[PDB]
RNA sequence: GGUACACGAAAAACCUUACCUAGACUUGACAUCCUUGGCAAAGUUAUGGAAACAUAAUGCCGAGUGACAGGUGGUGCAUGGUUGUCGUCAGCUCGUGUCGUGAGAUGUUGGGUUAAGUCCCGCAACGAGCGCAACCCUUAUCGUUAGUUACAUUGUCUAGCGAGACUGCUAAUGCAAAUUGGAGGAAGGAAGGGAUGACGUCAAAUCAUCAUGCCCCUUAUGUCUAGGGCUGCAAACGUGCUACAAUGGCCAAUACAAACAGUCGCCAGCUUGUAAAAGUGAGCAAAUCUGUAAAGUUGGUCUCAGUUCGGAUUGAGGGCUGCAAUUCGUCCUCAUGAAGUCGGAAUCACUAGUAAUCGCGAAUCAGCUAUGUCGCGGUGAAUACGUUCUCG
């Protein structure tokens, strides 16, 4: 059922009463986070290849 | 098979110019912070030396000396019980136990401030009054009484 | 002369492209344009971000990123407009920005 | 005369200035009261003894200004700043500076908390 | 009532209420959104309110004149406190 | 379990693969989302030229495209046709009034980037090419380019539900571990009428040292 | 109020418990009123003490609130809604846990036998 | 059970929401192609309605045709990817060839020596590769760099580079690894930390990051809107989270910020509401404007107590964004002061910044009884005989 969700996207949320985010090919609405717009699990294994900007293995 | 590995502790505080009043402010340290308990300990010396008139510094010494420890165990089980063996322990655990028994009873008072209830209890504690010297006479009893199941070995 | 003070911030998301950028400017802006300080920084706002690995179970289970960033700034008195001039023939790699402030 | 060394502890700097003169010792940091803005320490007493086993403490008047941290960690940055400042008069009574403790910063920083770690080693317990 | 409006305008609710009230009160009506905020004037009706699978005419009660008529509607149904 | 330190590698010990700066925290995801459109259609449209990368930059809805392939002259084609569907798609694909603006460069060994090799292996694996020789193909493939030690490992289904058969590859020095080793390593997902295969490939572009920073 | 006329301890602390009056109210009576919180103190003279009743009856009273806090329980009861069916199962109404949550209205330790139906 | 307990889900009045009910959408709510064009698809207030939806007006371009369009529904023994157990272990794999009659062994093992197959030495052995260290960042002393809006009692400060520390030297003592002492250096013994999980391992979990062969429904597992439930609840366990209190409660003067956080967020500053916050009004896209740093210091009280601990639960009054705050958001002002006065097995973090403790900022956001979680900062202990019971 995702058409759901990305007909919800397209189709115009009256208010900002309607609080989701998601990304146009990931599927759940959870921690895709507006920074990147991405899953996590997307974003983490993605991220051991290391190619979103000024994204590196955290070492403080 | 962990082996050997030194203990550490932190240098002396100015009111005795000793490890152990320094030693007993972190142990009675709250809100992990040791600016209240160094005001609680030199309020404490304050109200040792204020009563029974006696230098705190070797009341808190005799105290810390007649609390002293001398044991440590290692269990071990024949078929069903299980049985002691008295172990050396290295004088760093010794004078810790002590610091903390008079820690520990300093504030198992509630009636005032615990001020005057830890200075007291390390009165109480110097002049062998039983809150924890009765702990080094028993460790000293039972040391006739363990070595008995630490020489067989099963 | 051209602007009062020109307040460029070096803001990137590595120390070495950043140091570059700086280098690169201010070797370039130097003999079509004076009146510019050196590699003047300023203090960074790098942050650390943790994400899950596993799909469902144990949050706790994470890998921990970070996203860097390193900033120089430069307070131009006099500027001389030649100073961008040269700027499209050594042009910025795209780790780096200037903000004009 | 006129003296500026560096001093760090638990995220904090310190810029110090020591002059030789023969005043008490002057006893204060950022020009302001010891009573509160030094709160019950150690070192609001052991600040000028590192004088004692250098130049004099009758001199290097402490005028120092902080940055960062916590009433004690401040008050590191400033005990080695106040140092590192001695360190430019005598660097001959070393032997007995870098022993104490004193040339050394202690390299320490409160450690990095980690996810599963809302302390820094602390974890959730395992009670039934 | 959001616990910070006494007499506020809902400005899609007092079209109903008003014109239920010209006749007496004239309570059942078909509106069960919980974006109607009651407030002055809005002194008794009954709505076919949803619960989840029925729209049971519930009465907006004159207790209260704030409260929506999310409060007022039985829109749950556990266990009737079983001990399984 | 199973990682490799790439992340790590990529960013701080080498570049990425679509690397742009930013002053806004919304426009980040937008742009991530754009351009991964872009890379994904280079790359599966041009393969006969084993496109080995696309950079990607992006800022204030600008967007610059630049490419490195093994086999550039395909890119081109013959009579400079293939170079100017090229241009005219990446014009249009990023804006109508986006501007765009392309240099070709090659790579010494090619074929060192694990993405094309890991196409072209799944292709030789579902191109009549028995699995054994198709992974000697793909380890030539990566050995004639010129480049060193090499990882090929073949998962998913063998038109079965057994899980306890499989072959794969490791020869030369592959550090898992070591941060400045310049480690590529790619999957590709084939359908087969059975399932999902996953092909993954660690080639290493050089066994680097002394270069431990960004470029 | 107007009862318990304090003894052993300041006036602060003896009308924090009674309706009407809390922590706070008591200690804003006590500086109303001139109760000086001296060094110890148990019972004030006379004179003022029935300003005090007087101005802690003027802070809503004791029988009083009491009434209106039964009272607003009640018509949040009596009526049939939802905060209603919360508050006659001794369940909270402010939104929380009823699993494990909850507590002193599920009983301090009333661990009973949890059945599992697969 | 280890190998699900503030998990996915980093926030539920509509969505988040994946479920249900109702109203609606019908080659379709999504869509493609197809024909073909040029000004409208968008959009508004009505209006019946809960809006879906039919609706009238309106402001480079879009549409009917039928193939078909969308799938988070599972089948994780179909899987990709993904991480975790052992365990970041103390070892591991592979070739050459040799030794066995084949299973197999060898080296790769063993004595010295480490966190390590760390190396030496010896041995049918020879080496190649993987895991711990290794570049990386993070860390400290100095020198140095550019210079404001820094410092200024200045090249301090910030972020940039280098030196420096690698048992380095000396003495032991081992053919070796590598240990001890002194001093230099700020930091010396893999100078503090980690990055990456060796062979496997649980066909562990993931059909749901995205999917996915399979089937499963398509004018209906597809879709809009409205609503409700995931925060129900006899309850249990897990974690944080308030406590069971004079290091604590209240009152009064009272410091140091940071990974740092911030563009419609931080909001300087002014006024008022004893309060949520309102009105006024910059600046800050941040070294600039905020974001107070707080705990802690100073003195006084409460002087011992179901308790100046604990506002649990509960309600009166407003406050907040939000169309609307009710189930399914919340804050204070205020009030009840329950239970709990350290808790049965069963336990936990730990080798110095550790336990312990206190603040701050942040994604989530319309909102938060996220108290979470993440991150930072501050203050600041013990123990560690040894694996003896022990498990790995």
């Amino acid at each position: 059922a995702k058409k759901s969700l990305k007909v919800k996207q397209t189709r115009i949320p009256k208010f900002a009463v309607r609080a989701y985010t998601r990304c146009q090919r990931c599927g759940r609405a959870r921690a895709v986070l507006s920074h990147f717009g991405v899953c996590r699990l997307c974003f983490r294994e993605l991220a051991y290849a290391g190619a979103i900007p000024g994204v590196k293995k955290a070492s403080w | 098979r962990k082996n050997r590995a030194p203990k550490r502790t932190v240098l002396p505080d100015p009111v005795f110019n000793n490890t152990l009043v320094t030693r007993i402010i972190n142990v009675i340290m709250e809100d992990g912070k040791k600016g209240l308990a160094q005001r609680i300990l030199y309020g404490a010396f304050d109200l040792i030396e204020q009563r029974t008139k006696e230098k705190p510094l070797t009341v808190f010494e005799r105290a810390v000396g007649n609390v002293m420890p001398r044991l440590e165990l290692r269990v071990r089980r024949i078929a069903g019980s299980n049985y002691q063996v008295p172990t050396e322990v290295p004088q760093d655990r010794k004078i810790a136990l002590a610091l903390r028994w008079i820690a520990m009873f300093a504030r198992k008072r509630h009636e005032k401030t615990m001020l005057e209830k830890i200075a007291n209890e390390i009165i109480d504690a110097s002049n062998n009054t039983g809150a924890a010297i009765k702990k080094k006479d028993d460790t000293h009893k039972m040391a006739e009484a363990n070595k008995a199941f630490a020489h067989m070995r099963w | 002369v051209k602007y009062p003070e020109l307040k460029i911030k070096l803001e990137s998301y590595d120390s070495t492209l950043l140091d570059l950028t700086t280098k690169k400017i201010v070797e370039v802006v130097k003999g079509v344009d004076v009146k510019i300080k050196g590699p003047l920084p300023l203090p960074t706002k790098k942050e650390v971000i943790t994400i899950i690995r596993s799909p469902h179970v144990d949050k706790a289970s994470r890998e921990q990123f970070e996203k860097n960033r390193h900033k120089r700034l430069m307070i131009l008195v006099d500027v001389n407009q030649g100073a961008i001039d040269s700027l499209k023939r050594i042009k910025i790699p795209v780790g780096v920005t200037l903000r004009f402030s | 005369q006129s003296y500026y060394g560096l001093g760090r502890r638990k995220s904090s700097s310190a810029k110090v200035y020591l002059t030789p003169t023969q005043d008490k010792g002057k006893i204060t940091v950022n020009r302001r009261d010891p009573s509160e803005y030094f709160p019950n320490k150690l070192v609001i007493q052991d600040m000028e003894q590192p004088l004692d086993l250098t130049d004099l403490k009758k001199n290097f008047d402490i005028n120092v200004v902080v940055k960062g941290g916590g009433f004690t960690g401040q008050a590191g940055a400033i005990r080695l700043g106040i140092v590192r400042a001695l360190l430019q008069f005598n660097p001959e009574l070393k032997k007995i500076l870098k022993s104490k403790k004193l040339t050394t910063r202690d390299k320490r920083v409160k450690e990095r908390k980690k996810f599963g770690l809302y302390g820094a080693r602390r974890a959730p317990q395992f009670t039934k | 009532r959001s616990a910070k409006k006494g007499a506020f305008v809902d400005a899609h609710l007092l079209k109903k209420v008003i014109d239920m009230n010209k006749q007496e009160k004239k309570r059942p009506i078909k509106t069960w959104s919980r974006r109607s905020t009651i407030f002055p004037e809005f002194v008794g009706n009954t709505f076919a309110v949803h619960n989840g699978k029925t729209f049971i005419n519930v009465y907006v009660t004159d207790d209260m004149v704030g409260h929506k008529l999310g409060e007022f509607s039985p829109t749950r149904n556990f266990k009737q406190h079983t001990a399984n | 379990q199973k990682v490799n330190s790439n992340g790590l590698r990529f960013g701080i010990n080498k570049n990425w693969i679509s690397r742009w700066t930013a002053n806004s925290h919304a426009q980040t995801a937008k742009w991530l989302i754009e351009d991964e459109k872009i890379r994904n259609l280079f790359f599966v449209n041009y393969r006969n030229a084993q496109v080995s990368n696309v950079e990607i930059e992006r800022t204030q809805a600008t967007v610059d495209v630049f490419v490195y392939a093994a086999q550039p002259a395909f890119l081109i084609g013959s009579e400079n046709k293939n170079i100017q569907k090229i241009t005219k798609q990446i014009k249009q694909i990023i804006g109508r009034t986006t501007n765009l603006d392309l240099t070709i460069n090659e790579i010494g060994s090619p074929m060192l980037s694990a993405r094309i090799i890991a196409r072209d292996l799944a292709n030789a694996i579902e191109a009549r090419v028995p699995l054994r020789t198709a992974m000697r193909q793909s380890l030539i493939k990566v050995l004639k380019a010129g480049a060193n030690g090499i990882k090929v490992l073949v998962s998913g289904r063998l038109n079965g539900a057994e899980i306890a058969r499989d072959k794969m590859y490791i020869e030369g020095n592959m550090p898992l571990s070591t941060l400045r080793a310049d480690i590529d390593y790619a999957l590709e997902k084939a359908q087969t009428t059975y399932g999902v295969i996953g092909v993954k490939v660690w080639i290493n572009r050089g066994m680097i040292y002394t270069k431990g920073l960004n470029r | 109020l107007g009862i318990d006329i304090p003894n052993q301890k300041r006036i602060e602390i003896a009308l924090t418990y009674i309706f009407g009056i809390g922590l706070s109210r008591s200690q804003a009576i006590l500086k109303q009123a001139n109760i000086n919180p001296d060094k110890r103190v148990k019972d004030l003279t006379e004179e003022e003490f029935v300003a005090i009743r007087n101005v802690a009856s003027a802070y809503k009273i004791e029988g009083d609130l009491r009434r209106e806090i039964a009272l607003n329980i009640k018509h949040l009861s009596e009526i049939g809604a939802w905060r209603g069916l919360r508050h006659r199962k001794n369940l909270p109404v402010r939104g929380q846990r009823t699993r494990t949550n909850a507590r002193t209205r599920k009983g301090p330790r009333k661990t009973v036998a949890n059945k599992k139906i697969e």
